[PDB]
């Protein structure tokens, strides 16, 4: 966090060359640590921009560099009837210039290449280049991996397979410690990309000068296939190297491709022979996930966990919809070969168009904390839109969700400050790692040299009580006794190489609540409330104490006898003299803050003796592994003895678990207050209980914790709880302890309805009937080894009035119905039914069904026209009938329930024919008739 | 009794005004000492107070230009009213309400952004005659239509094109026998123009050219047609559409660096007089978010015409693009015209407003009202409109303490229209009687009287309420067993004066109330959506909770169905709750066993078509159920590609009908138009008869 952005040393460039794309450091023999910056477009020759290479020394000012000479004369041979031809213009020889032990490996990703056979052609395209350098005289070795001699016919009839034309095979490169050099090819086998690797002293030993077409011996190529996610993924554009496996020897590759899977990307993890590990899909579309990564072990428990970058991510506001910050995403190493989980953490800009994350470079441990930090840069964020630095500081459970400093840009606005960042390399023998930054807007690079840490540590221990009536000393200059009391405070101060000459400044306060003509506590020497003591602890390493001595003022000149008494300490480091530029940063519990009290009603001992008595009790017993289970523990504190000063209560929570609230039983604060005290080695909460309780004074709290989720925790978990004071006498309640047993469960909820459900049907394949009894498994965890066992009436015989056909699952089923459907094959309520109807046991069977997991059994039918067709007045219903259970499930118990339950799918069938009845609609033919009669009889 | 006025401000007016909107200040000398000051104003009256001294600030929407929203497009407003000035209290709010009307015959603008890839040489050979047939099948939905083309490939540079062999950079088919044009980037061709004989006559000019890689620089174009306002032609009163036509993927922003080109997209007009993109060799492409901020400026619709390849990618792409539609595009362009009107149909059937330059201070919940009047809380917009169809939202707006500035405006207008409303907010945060205040010397102190008001506010660092006591008086506790002033606090002259925080600032009459203390989600109190007002989070508008998480905005728990979390949920804290049984899925879009679709909806042929039964005096009918009712005539498909049921209807005749889904979904019947169809009281009648005929003879 002590980057000092005061003094820079600013390195400048050519005008026009970007002098800042790439940067890398470089240790010689002799130590001598210097600066390898990049500069593409840094003319050249013949007028042309071309690139270049300065190997800037280290120097407290800062200037224009040497520049280290590599050839550029476009180089022309004729091997056979081949023209083979290299074309050094525009490459941007310097946009990565990584180094070793002894060489240095500056790559120009944009280098043509074409041989030219009578007329046909293979046609100018990027292949790219990596010119070795060699200090000590040493030599201009040339390694490009994929300088193909092949015709373009060749390419277009097979298809375009293996076309590493186009690899740019200078994009990204690293050296590993053995010694071999991985370069990236976004561009390569069509711009799908490629990885290739071949040994430094190989081809040191393999160059010949003057040629340009050699195959090194032991270098490899990675392969790639048809798979359309694949396509235009950019694979190769970052690359990286750790160690993920766990065999030492073995090495692992990470590289990321941008636009994996239709403009998503992703991450993955190689091994040394192109063998897939893992694959990390990014979050949005279009966000660029992979476009950096960068492997560090940022919590400190020896496995390189990994970082990845997405500087386009879209996020939501108030007033825009969708808004442009960027993203960072955070991985975390899980114990062994188990799959890489959610991110750990996930960081976001907060600048429009800031591109935040858009380069991220490992900085060792910038405090010397043991934990290794990283610095995330965005290059056109800051309210100002110039640009900016951040650096994150690791800890135990990951990175700080808040930037711990923010270095703005010092050169103007386009100057793409933070777009190329370096670190974890010592420069001035200063103990600290470095970051060295470029701009290529400016053409200049800005040194941030880490100033030295002190870790200051202080305490002050001062007495529980004061008791105004015995007087031991008396006042300076007079014989008036007082009742004087001892202070000791004790500030240290850790570091590694810190000036030997180092001063402090201790702000001692008395009293801090109350006004200055307020005050009780009085200091004895200087007769004034708060005095300052300079400390020269230069050269000593283990803590120095100092002590004084204060009293208690008249019994008259204060009316308080309740209040308690506040004592803080304040080390701060002496202003800047003429010259700014502080020697050091402090960092640590800089304040500390102690209370006192008078005795008040302990009674004849004059010390508030305290008898703590704590009674727990968990309700919701049941924790469920895998879950978010909430635990409610209620509490019952009551004190039989005297005063308890400063009155608390500790919760010894796991790993896992999470304070979330409170609720106390006497309204005064019903939400109590609680924090969280992360120093000691597991998690403890410190929620407050009252400071005094009086005599026999019983508090109930209600105490509700979020338990995480922890797979280590056992079949129980014991929960220490205790009541803490500060008391001479006693200070602790009986320690408690609750284990709370652990436990599992599958609850799959079957219905099942027909297509149509009800159904009227008249007085080669008639409609389908579906019994859809769909597994819902509501289970809180996976369940292995689900076998069902359903019973359906009629044998899938010709002479039922059905032909039950056979169904569509979602896995590995395979029940034989007894006996088989689809013995051929094709594509008042008569109950056809178990009961009724002939039985047949169907039994298929699963095995997996995570939590939430389903599928099903769908029933396809067509009718039998005939068989049914009997009952030539009555209207038939089917019904079925189903049965389920659990051979096992991998839990420790399963001890709820193996699913058992049964349904009735049925298939209302009507008959919709009827005849005609109500003596109504026909009440007047018949009287019409009547009519006739009379007419008949009149005449 | 007590209230929240009563117990936190008495000092001062502006506290008084600042602890809730429900107090105000009385500022009467003749009242006698001993009473609130600061109260209800229904209980100033009756605290009998100068009605003249009370000052009681109220929230108010004044209404300043309220032109009627137009009916036809023949000036036209859509938005009303369009123009609001808002005096809101310290933490108060006050609500008003938008009128928005899509109103019909409103002027056309079309601009057709097509691609000239090699892969889309059939395609130039099926708009060789659009913009007529655009103009004869727009004319029945508006006036004055005004059309205009552009065209794009690709950046010319090194990775993406042929550069080898010489001849091929003039013709970048040269290994094939064709004479495909030179590789460009954007060569805007026509401008907008109401004739439309050009768009016809120009289309017949343009060729084709070939890229090496397959996506295609689609970005690159609609920055440039967005902006250059001057040379497209875009009208301020006017419906703006871009449409856009691809083939395959698109290039986005940081894919420029494989070929050198690392400067950002700065997305202002660099289209020279010769009408192409002049920095496009040397500059990057743009990302999404610069598309959509510039696509909202200047209220411009995308219509995607992308084909079955990539309309997967292209529709997840809109979803991140307010005001766009997709559409599948044939590989030759057959059903542009087609796809183009559908476009504008569904377009124009959503109305969604969204806020440009709002204040950090303010904070907006919506309330849609569309047809009938279903209110939706939490939407601020909504479907299934048509062509003259008015909604009526309405607005919550609140202010988390008085800002320094005191003049602020917003504008929320639907997108696509140049109409909007513009707010003028004037945040009141002043009172009366300390405007006029002078120093009244010699009232408190040695000569150090305080200003008016009544309180002689003592100088910092001198101790006394009055001006009265410095060392050596009343309890200042709630209880005679409780602490004085709650341990926070000192009670001298019988007064709390407590302390100052590095967290915050102590409040209270006895100050026993803390302003940090609220619960906090991760770091920070009130979940960073709300403020800490007495140890009891009062969070924004839009969030509600005990925590200030929990959302009202049900924007995330929307479907294509109409309805919140569909018709088989509920929705609560911006998730989807599924409720049914056996319902599943992102938002409850998945629920099986239940009944289906031709179970249940099947009185639309009784409440709608032969009216009968329930929905007959409630206003639901149709709103649920609008299913086209068409008669074919037994085709044979007797079931294959939906569910036909029949009931015997109100005449018990049995019905053969079929209505479910056709292609995705059909609100379509297939039902034929023509169907296909007792002794005790034939006895008890008979008898009658018989006797009745006994009677005769
Ligand atoms: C834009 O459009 C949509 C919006 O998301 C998406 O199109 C999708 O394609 C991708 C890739 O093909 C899909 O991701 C994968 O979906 C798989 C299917 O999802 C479930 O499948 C099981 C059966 O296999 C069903 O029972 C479920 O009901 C689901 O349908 C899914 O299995 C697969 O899992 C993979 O990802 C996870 C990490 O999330 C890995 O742990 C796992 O190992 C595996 O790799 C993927 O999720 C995606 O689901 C599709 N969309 C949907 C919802 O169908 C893409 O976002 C965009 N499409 C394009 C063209 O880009
Ligand atoms: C948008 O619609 C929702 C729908 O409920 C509105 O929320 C609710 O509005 C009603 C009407 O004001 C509230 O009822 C009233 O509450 C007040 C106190 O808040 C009370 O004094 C009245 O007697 C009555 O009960 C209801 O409480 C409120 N719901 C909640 C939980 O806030 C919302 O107000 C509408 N917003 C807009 C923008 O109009
Ligand atoms: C604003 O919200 C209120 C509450 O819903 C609406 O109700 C009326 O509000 C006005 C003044 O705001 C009152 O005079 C009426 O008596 C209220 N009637 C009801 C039903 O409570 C009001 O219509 C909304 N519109 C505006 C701009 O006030
Ligand atoms: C918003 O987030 C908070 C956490 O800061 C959620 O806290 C919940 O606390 C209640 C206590 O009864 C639990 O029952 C919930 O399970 C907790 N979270 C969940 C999952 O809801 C709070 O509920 C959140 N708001 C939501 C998501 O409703
Ligand atoms: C060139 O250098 C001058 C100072 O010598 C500087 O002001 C200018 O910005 C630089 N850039 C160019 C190419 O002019
Ligand atoms: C290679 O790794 C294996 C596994 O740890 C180890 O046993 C073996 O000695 C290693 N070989 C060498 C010499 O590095
Ligand atoms: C200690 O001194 C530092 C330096 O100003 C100050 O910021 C901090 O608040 C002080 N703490 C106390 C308790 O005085
Ligand atoms: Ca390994
Ligand atoms: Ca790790
Ligand atoms: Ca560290
Ligand atoms: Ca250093
Ligand atoms: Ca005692
Ligand atoms: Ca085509
Ligand atoms: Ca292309
Ligand atoms: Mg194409």
């Amino acid at each position: 966090l002590n980057l000092d952005p005061v003094q820079l040393t600013f390195y400048a460039g050519p005008n026009g060359s970007q002098f800042g794309f790439s940067l890398d450091f470089h240790k010689d023999s002799h130590g001598r640590v210097a600066i390898v910056v990049g500069a593409p477009r840094t003319l050249g020759p013949s007028q042309e921009e071309t690139g270049g290479v300065f190997l800037c020394p280290w120097r407290a000012e800062g200037g224009q560099c040497p520049s280290l000479l590599f050839d550029l004369r476009d180089e022309t041979r004729n091997v056979g009837s081949q023209t083979l031809q290299t074309f050094k213009a525009r490459q941007g020889l310097g946009a990565s210039v990584v180094s070793w032990s002894d060489v240095i490996v500056a790559c120009a990703p944009w280098q043509h290449w074409n041989v030219l056979e009578k007329t046909e052609e293979a046609e100018k395209t990027p292949v790219g280049s990596c010119f070795l350098a060699q200090p000590e005289s040493g030599r201009r070795a040339e390694y490009s991996p994929c300088r193909g001699n092949t015709l373009s016919r060749i390419y277009v009839e097979n298809d375009f397979s293996w076309d590493k034309r186009y690899c740019e095979a200078g994009f990204s490169s690293v050296v590993t410690q053995a010694g071999e050099l991985v370069l990236g090819a976004p561009g390569g086998y069509y711009f799908l990309g490629l990885l290739a690797q071949a040994p430094v002293a190989d081809i040191f030993s393999s160059y010949r000068p003057g040629i340009l077409l050699w195959h090194v011996s032991s270098q490899s190529l990675s392969f790639d296939s048809s798979n359309p996610e694949y396509f235009d993924g950019y694979w190769g554009y970052s690359v990286a190297v750790g160690e993920f496996d766990g065999d030492l020897n073995t090495t692992e590759y990470v590289v990321g491709a941008p636009t994996w899977s239709w403009t998503l990307g992703a991450v993955e993890i190689l091994d040394s022979y192109y063998q897939r590990l893992h694959r990390l899909r990014g979050e949005q579309m279009a966000s660029y996930f992979g476009h950096s990564v960068a492997v560090t072990d940022v919590n400190g428990d020896g496995r390189h966990d990994l970082l990845v970058g997405a500087p386009l991510y879209m996020e939501s506001r108030a007033d825009r919809k969708l808004a442009e910050v960027g993203r960072v995403y955070l991985f975390l190493q899980p114990r062994g070969p188990h799959a890489l989980g959610a991110p750990s953490l996930l960081l976001t800009g907060t600048q429009l168009y800031g591109r935040f994350g858009s380069a991220i470079a490992p900085l060792g441990d910038l405090d010397r904390d043991g934990y290794n930090d990283i610095a995330v840069a965005a290059p056109y964020g800051g309210p100002s839109g110039r640009g900016q630095v951040l650096v994150f500081l690791g800890q135990s459970e990951g990175l700080r969700s808040r930037p711990s400093q923010v270095l703005d840009s010092p050169f103007p606005t386009g100057s793409a400050f933070g777009f190329s960042l370096r670190g974890a390399v010592d420069i001035d023998d200063n103990g600290y790692p470095d970051l060295i930054v470029g701009a290529y807007g400016a053409n200049q690079v800005a040194v941030y040299r880490a100033q030295p840490v002190v870790k200051a540590s202080v305490q002050l221990l001062v007495q529980d009580s004061l008791n105004p009536a015995v007087k031991s000393c008396v006042l300076p200059q007079t014989k008036t006794p007082v009742s004087c009391f001892n202070i000791q405070m004790c500030v240290g101060a850790t570091g590694h190489n810190i000036p030997q000459k180092l001063s402090l400044n201790a702000e001692l306060q008395l009293d801090r609540q109350k006004p200055r003509q307020g005050r009780r506590v009085l200091l004895l020497g200087s007769q004034q409330a708060g005095t300052t003591l300079n400390l020269d602890l230069g050269g000593k390493h283990s803590p120095i104490c100092h002590t004084t001595m204060a009293f208690l003022r008249d019994e008259a000149d204060f009316r308080d006898k309740l209040s308690p008494i506040v004592l803080s300490l304040n080390v701060s480091l002496p202003p800047t003299e003429a010259g700014m530029a502080p020697a050091v940063v402090l960092h640590g519990d800089t304040h500390v803050q102690e209370q006192t009290r008078i005795v008040l009603d302990c009674g004849e001992d004059d010390v508030c003796v305290p008898q703590l008595q704590l009674t727990a009790s968990v309700t919701g017993s049941p924790l469920l592994v895998g879950a978010d289970n909430v635990l409610e523990l209620q509490m019952d504190a009551a004190n039989e003895g005297e005063g308890a000063y400063e009155a608390e209560l500790a919760v010894h929570l796991p790993q896992g678990a999470h304070y979330m609230r409170a609720l106390s039983n006497v309204e005064g604060f019903e939400r109590l207050i609680c924090n969280q005290k992360k120093e000691n080695e597991t998690r403890v909460v410190l929620c407050e209980l009252g400071n005094p309780m009086k005599k026999n004074a019983q508090i109930g709290i209600a105490m509700l914790v979020s338990v995480g989720n922890l797979e280590e925790a056992g079949e129980s978990v014991s929960f220490q709880l205790q009541i803490r004071s500060k008391n001479s006498q006693n200070p602790n309640s009986k320690i408690v302890l609750l284990d709370v047993p652990v436990r599992a469960e599958a609850q799959v909820e079957l219905r099942g309805n027909s297509f149509p459900a009800s159904l009227v049907v008249a007085a080669s394949w008639g409609p389908k009937v579906e019994h859809t009894y769909e597994l819902h498994n509501n289970g809180p965890g996976t369940v292995n080894g689900l076998h069902l066992s359903i019973h359906l009436p009629g044998q899938s015989q010709p002479s039922d009035l059905l032909y039950i056909l056979d169904i569509q699952p979602q896995g590995g089923l395979q029940c034989f119905p007894q006996p088989p459907v689809n013995p051929l094959k094709v594509d008042d309520p008569v109950l056809v039914s178990c009961d009724s109807a002939p039985c047949t046991v169907v039994q298929c069977d699963l095995q997996e069904m995570a939590r939430g997991q389903r599928a099903m059994v769908t029933v396809l039918a067509f009718l039998w026209l005939p068989s049914l067709y009997q009952r030539p007045l009555d209207q038939f219903v089917l019904q079925s009938h189903a049965w389920f259970n659990v051979s096992s499930l991998p839990y420790a118990v399963p001890p709820l329930s193996l699913p058992r339950g049964e349904a009735q799918v049925w298939t209302q069938l009507l008959r919709a024919l009827e005849e005609r009845a109500i003596p109504i609609w026909w009440v007047l033919v018949g009287v019409l008739g009547g009519l006739l009669l009379l007419t008949i009889l009149v005449l | 009794g007590p209230n929240i006025c009563t117990t936190r401000g008495v000092s001062s007016c502006q506290q008084c005004l600042a602890v809730s909107p429900m107090c105000a200040w009385c500022s009467d000398e003749a009242l006698p000492l001993g009473s609130p000051r600061c109260d209800l104003k229904e209980n100033l009256l009756k605290d009998n107070c100068a009605p003249e001294s009370i000052e009681f600030p109220v929230s108010e929407a004044r209404v300043l230009e309220d032109r009627p929203l137009s009916d036809k497009g023949s000036q036209v407003t859509q938005v009303s009213p369009q123009r609001i000035a808002l005096r809101l209290r310290p933490d108060d709010s006050k609500n008003f309400s938008i009128q928005v009307r899509q109103v019909e015959d409103y002027p056309v603008d079309i601009y057709y952004l097509m691609d000239l890839s090699y892969s889309m040489k059939d395609d130039l050979w099926s708009i060789q005659n659009l913009g007529t047939k655009l103009a004869t099948q727009m004319r029945k939905l508006t006036s004055n239509l005004r059309i205009g083309f552009g065209a794009f490939v690709d950046k010319p540079v090194s990775p993406y094109m042929y550069i080898s062999p010489p001849e091929a950079l003039e013709n970048p088919c040269y290994d094939m026998k064709t004479t495909c044009l030179p590789m460009f980037g954007y060569k805007h061709v026509l401008t907008l123009t109401d004739q439309v004989t050009r768009f016809n006559e120009e289309v017949k000019k343009q060729s084709v050219s070939r890229n090496r890689d397959a996506p295609e620089g689609g970005f690159d174009a609609i920055m440039q047609a967005t902006v250059c306002d001057e040379k497209i032609g875009w009208r301020n009163d006017a419906s703006h559409l871009l449409v856009f036509t691809t083939d395959a993927k698109t290039h986005i922003a940081l894919d420029g660096r494989l070929a050198g080109i690392v400067q950002p997209n700065d997305g202002q007009c660099h289209v020279g007089s010769d009408n192409h993109y002049s920095a496009s060799t040397t500059m990057d492409y743009p990302s999404l978010g610069l598309m959509t901020e510039k696509l909202s400026q200047k209220n411009i619709n995308l219509i995607f015409a992308v084909t079955e390849n990539v309309v997967n990618l292209y529709q997840n792409y809109s979803e991140l693009i307010p005001g766009t539609t997709v559409g599948v595009l044939s590989m030759d362009s057959s059903n542009v015209l087609q796809l183009i009107v559908d476009a504008y149909g569904k377009i124009r059937s959503k109305v969604e407003l969204e806020v440009r330059d709002l204040p950090e201070e303010l904070s907006l919940s919506f309330n849609a009202t569309c047809l009938n009047n279903e209110v939706i809380p939490g939407l601020k917009s909504c479907m299934g409109l048509k062509i003259g169809d008015t909604v009526s939202f309405s607005i919550e707006a609140k202010v988390r303490g008085c800002p320094q500035e005191k003049e602020k405006s917003f504008t929320i207008k639907p997108v696509g229209f140049k109409d909007s409303l513009i707010v003028q907010v004037t945040f009141d945060c002043d009172c009366a009687c300390q405007a006029q205040a002078e120093p009244n010397s010699h009232r408190c102190n040695n000569g150090n009287g305080t200003f008016e008001c009544g309180v002689c506010r003592c100088g910092p660092g001198w101790l006394g309420s009055q001006c009265e006591c410095s060392e050596e008086q009343d309890e200042c506790s709630p209880r005679e067993g409780q602490p004085v002033c709650s341990q926070r606090g000192e009670c001298l002259c019988g007064q709390c004066v407590c302390h100052s925080s590095d967290f915050g600032k102590i409040t209270g009459k006895y100050c026993e109330c803390d302003d940090f203390s609220c619960v906090r989600y991760k770091g920070e109190m009130c979940s960073g959506h709300g403020q800490c007002s007495c140890g009891d989070c009062l969070c924004d508008s839009d969030w509600t909770g005990y925590y200030c998480n929990c959302t009202t905005r049900t924007d995330t728990c929307m479907s294509s169905n109409g309805l919140l979390c569909s018709g088989r949920g509920k929705c609560e804290c911006g998730s989807c709750v599924c409720i049914q049984p056996g319902s599943y899925g992102d938002t409850c879009e998945k629920c099986p066993t239940c009944p289906d679709a031709c179970t249940f909806k099947k009185e639309c042929v009784e409440c709608k078509k032969f009216d009968r039964g329930a929905l007959h005096d409630e206003n639901t009918c149709n709103r649920y159920c609008r299913d086209e009712i068409e008669s074919v005539k037994e085709l044979k498909d007797t079931g294959k590609d939906a569910v036909n049921c029949t009931y015997k209807n109100e005449d018990d005749c049995v019905v053969r009908f079929q209505y479910y889904e056709d292609s995705s979904g059909k609100s379509i019947l297939y039902v034929v138009e023509e169907p296909e169809c007792i002794l005790v009281v034939l006895l008890s009648v008979m008898g009658a008869i018989l006797l009745i005929g006994l009677a005769a003879l």
